[PDB]
């Protein structure tokens, strides 16, 4: 009951899924073969970790996940990797030809040939759930599959599973690791098409993660592996309330109630601390106050923007590890006196707190130090529209010359879909301005 | 034999309800297995009011446990007195209510409400002369608020001539789980105005402040708040559970406390409340003065900002009845400005010889004060701050509600505030 199905789309979605499921197994004591010697409920159960893992009679704990990509080489690494025995072959779906960084190919030309099979596999997972709560969809904005196929999948999921909640982890493009000039096109197209079908989306700015890895972990040139291990810690903090239970544990859907004031305004800003190397952590024990203070440093945000130049509509603190409410309250009191936190006049100014007691863990051979306590802040700030503005500006520069548009029209798309998508983004930016203006 | 049927709904309702049954089971000499092991016949004289007698001289609470998710009721069943409840009286769903009044009242709650009414009917049919119902719930969530008020309406339909009484926990931004609590509370308060005879207004803001300022609890938990509520609930039901002359049943209590049908929202209070001194003996003057102090009241309203329509005071323990009268008439005559002149002799006093477990003397206060409008004013202000911008409404319109229902609920509670102000100036 309360099961969650994860869907990982394209290279970024799949590789981040690899990092997340590896971390989940370590957090829950699940071996690479799927066995879990602590779970005495063989073949089933209603434990908290059963929201993300089903169980076979042979004692294997199987991720409630589907991996999908339009070319096979990334998922082939899952099929032969360390955690190959975790998944059954039917959960790993590949085509032969990818979307070539072209939204039109992922949504139409190539995606249409595999969408029905993907839905059949998702249905197989859903049929095993006694009370399915919804979906978590991992994908890039910039790739042709991550953009085009995700939006097709989200559209089809709304038809097949009505209003059942769909949450996103979306990889926002960064020039330091980008592979396509047309990523602004793909980002605007998928954001427009998915907007009405997503209940909540956590954007992850690759440049913000890149900068955190360079600054806080002393990594000269972060790789996807560096980025994804940090991303999985943030994803784990967000999903920890679903996979663990406790008396201070606040469910994610309760945070979601505070985080989404209007359907379209559903993009929380995530901030995570502490991100520290083992050589630096060996001296310091970072307190509740220190990690809480770090949540209001813009350098620790998952999306580059300036919340000091926006207004807050919600502020959530998700703690994990050795944390008690007494220390949280004292830390929050200090923050309110010394920090720039302005709310809109129509919402309460308090902070919503959840504490999950199992301490965080790290994958062996990683760069993050294992700490006794961590925190993820989820805030709804109007400042996150700055990320849309940067994308919208790159879109406008290219589209004014119709640069690269022929690649999309050649696959059946019309120029009207570009302008329709761009106008929706303009209205979204104006929506963020409107929500932040004082009442009368 | 005047039986009361008890219902507890939602997280807050079941947590406070479980603690209430723990407390009064100890007072009546009932152990967690349902066996009586006390030493006084006064414990059994009116035990029928809250307990059924099963085979083997065992006592089973006449209690029904309701929730739209199994979590809290699993913890109740695995609790201290969890095995005393009738297993068929656990009625629960799986989807939850998402802190959403519409889900409790119109969608998720409507799927489950008939099963609760089946258990209510079963308990009512085994009553020699049912007097009414008491409901424990919060107004700020979804199940206790939305489904709880749905249950009240359907119970009134099936038992229109019985008394409906609630212990209703009012939300406060200081002890808040979600921002939509003013929405859920405003929708619920209108239901209570129409469909209850007596409602104890328990404000989480007052409970927290008592724990922090008076009890010197630096970090109060919900368990600390529920400890105050269970002690208060035991006090206000003493007249129902032990032999006595005053407010001995729900209807006589309502006739004494409610001069106008919609103004039935009471401010409860308890004394003593002190930091851990603890073994120090308490005197009648000290009980009386504390019981009437705003710091000891649980609705976060200043009674000197309004006027008392009616007051019920219950003293527990061995004490001088003559001395009780002197101090009760003392505070009454010295502060006559705060009692309405057009209801003569509107303060009634009862005394019960059996005190609570750990105290030699205690006092419980039940006030029908026009200052309770401050509570409803606070909720209305918080409601309007969001509704002006239609904030968070999609959670409710997604369940089929229209904005007109919110407008009507807003007008209804402002009307209630205006009604209190009418009699405060009278
Ligand atoms: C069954 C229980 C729960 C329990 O406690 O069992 C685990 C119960 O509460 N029953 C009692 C009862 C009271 C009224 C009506 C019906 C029953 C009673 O008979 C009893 O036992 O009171 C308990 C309650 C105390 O905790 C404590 O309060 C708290 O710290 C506290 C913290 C948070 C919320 C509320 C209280 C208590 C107070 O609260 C009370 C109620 O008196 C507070 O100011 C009151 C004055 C008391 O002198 C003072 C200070 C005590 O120091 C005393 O030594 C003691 C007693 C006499 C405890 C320390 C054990
Ligand atoms: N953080 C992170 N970003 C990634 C990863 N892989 C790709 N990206 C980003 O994703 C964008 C490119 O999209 P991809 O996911 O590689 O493309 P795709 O979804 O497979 O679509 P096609 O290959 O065009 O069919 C660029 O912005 C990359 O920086 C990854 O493993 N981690
Ligand atoms: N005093 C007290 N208040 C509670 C408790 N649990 C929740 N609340 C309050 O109840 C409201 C939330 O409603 P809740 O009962 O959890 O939702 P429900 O399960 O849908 O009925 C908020 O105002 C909380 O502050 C509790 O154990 N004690
Ligand atoms: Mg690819
Ligand atoms: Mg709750």
């Amino acid at each position: 009951m309360r099961e969650c199905i994860s869907i990982h789309v394209g290279q970024a979605g799949v590789q981040i899924g690899n990092a997340c499921w590896e971390l989940y197994c370590l957090e829950h004591g699940i071996q690479p073969d799927g066995q879990m010697p602590s779970d005495k409920t063989i073949g089933g159960g209603d434990d908290s970790f059963n929201t993300f893992f089903s169980e076979t009679g042979a004692g294997k704990h199987v991720p409630r996940a589907v991996f999908v990509d339009l070319e096979p080489t990334v998922i082939d690494e899952v099929r032969t990797g360390t955690y190959r025995q975790l998944f059954h072959p039917e959960q790993l779906i590949t085509g032969k030809e990818d979307a070539a960084n072209n939204y039109a190919r992922g949504h139409y030309t190539i995606g249409k040939e595999i969408i029905d099979l993907v839905l059949d596999r998702i249905r197989k997972l859903a049929d095993q759930c006694t009370g399915l709560q919804g979906f978590l969809v991992f994908h890039s904005f910039g790739g042709g599959t991550g953009s085009g196929f995700t939006s097709l999948l989200m559209e089809r999921l709304s038809v097949d599973y009505g209003k059942k909640s769909k949450l996103e982890f979306s990889i926002y493009p960064a020039p330091q690791v980008s592979t396509a000039v047309v990523e602004p096109y793909n980002s605007i197209l998928t954001t427009h098409t998915t907007l009405e079908h997503s209940d909540c989306a956590f954007m992850v700015d690759n440049e913000a993660i890149y900068d955190i890895c360079r600054r806080n972990l002393d990594i000269e040139r972060p790789t996807y592996t560096n980025l994804n291990r940090l991303i999985s810690q943030i994803v784990s903090s967000i999903t920890a309330s679903l996979r663990f239970d406790g008396a201070l544990n606040v469910d994610l859907t309760e945070f979601q109630t505070n985080l989404v004031p209007y359907p379209r305004i559903h993009f929380p800003l995530a901030t995570y601390a502490p991100v520290i190397s083992a050589e630096k952590a060996y001296h310091e024990q970072l307190s509740v106050a220190e990690i809480t203070n770090a949540c209001f440093e813009p350098a620790n945000q998952m999306v580059k923007c300036d919340p000091r130049h926006g207004k807050y509509m919600a502020c959530c603190l998700l703690y994990r590890g050795d944390v008690v409410p007494k220390d949280v309250n004292a830390a929050i009191a200090t923050i309110k006196t010394k920090r720039s936190i302005q709310f809109v006049d129509w919402c309460p100014t308090g902070f919503k707190v959840g504490i999950n007691y199992q301490p965080p863990t790290v994958v062996p051979g990683g760069d993050l130090a294992k700490v006794q306590r961590a925190v993820c802040m989820l805030s709804n700030t109007t400042a996150i529209a700055e990320a849309w503005a940067r994308l919208d500006h790159k879109f406008d520069l290219m589209y004014a010359k119709r640069a690269f548009v022929h690649w999309y029209v050649g696959e059946g798309m019309e120029e009207g879909e570009f302008s329709e998508a761009r106008e929706d983004m303009a209205a979204l930016e104006k929506d963020y301005e409107e929500v932040g203006v004082d009442s009368v | 034999m005047r039986e009361i049927v008890h219902i507890q709904a939602g997280q807050c309702g079941n947590q406070i309800g479980a603690k209430f049954w723990e407390v009064i089971s100890d007072e009546h000499g009932i152990d967690p297995t349902g066996s009586y092991h006390g030493d006084s016949d006064l414990q059994l004289e009116r035990i029928n009011v809250y307990y059924n007698e099963a085979t083997g001289n065992k006592y089973v609470p006449r209690a029904i446990l309701v929730d739209l998710e199994p979590g809290t009721m699993d913890s109740v069943r695995s609790g201290p007195f969890g095995q005393i409840f009738r297993p068929d009286n656990f009625v629960f769903g799986q989807s939850g209510a998402g802190n959403n009044w519409a889900k409790g009242h119109y969608t998720e709650g409507a799927e489950l409400v008939d099963s609760v009414l089946d258990v209510v009917r079963k308990e009512s049919e085994s009553c020699d002369c049912l007097q009414g119902f008491q409901l424990t719930h919060s107004l700020g969530g979804g199940t206790g608020s939305g489904m709880g008020t749905l249950l009240i309406s359907k119970i009134r339909e099936e038992y229109p001539d019985r008394i409906m009484n609630t212990f209703s926990v009012m939300p406060s931004p200081k002890v808040s789980d979600t921002v939509v609590e003013p929405y859920n509370a405003t929708l619920s308060v209108h239901q209570l105005v129409e469909n209850t005879d007596e409602t104890y207004c328990i404000d989480n803001e007052a409970l927290y402040d008592i724990c922090f300022r008076t009890l010197k609890l630096t970090t109060p938990t919900y368990g600390d708040l529920n400890h105050l509520v269970s002690a208060t609930m035991s006090g206000v039901t003493t007249c129902l559970r032990f032999p006595g002359q005053l407010n001995a049943d729900l209807r006589k209590l309502a006739v004494n406390m409610v001069p106008f049908p919609r103004l039935h929202f009471f401010m409860p209070g308890f004394a003593p409340l002190t930091s851990r001194q603890q073994y120090r003996a308490l005197t009648v003057p000290e009980l009386t003065q504390q019981m009437f102090d705003s710091k000891n009241m649980m609705a976060a309203c200043d009674p000197r900002h309004g006027r008392y329509l009616t007051v019920a005071a219950i003293f527990r323990g061995r004490m001088s009845m003559k001395e009780v009268d002197e101090q009760m008439l003392n505070v009454q005559n010295k502060n006559s400005s705060y009692f309405v002149e057009w209801i003569p002799n509107n303060v009634k006093t009862a005394v019960c010889d059996i005190p609570p477990r750990g105290l030699k003397m205690s006092a419980t206060f039940i006030g029908n004060s026009t200052a309770i409008q401050e509570l409803f004013k606070r909720i209305s202000e918080q409601f309007t701050a969001m509704f002006r911008r239609k904030a968070f409404l999609h959670w409710y319109t997604g369940e089929g509600m229209d904005e007109m229902e919110f407008t009507e609920a807003e007008s209804n509670m402002n009307d209630l505030v205006s009604e209190y102000q009418q009699y405060q100036d009278a």
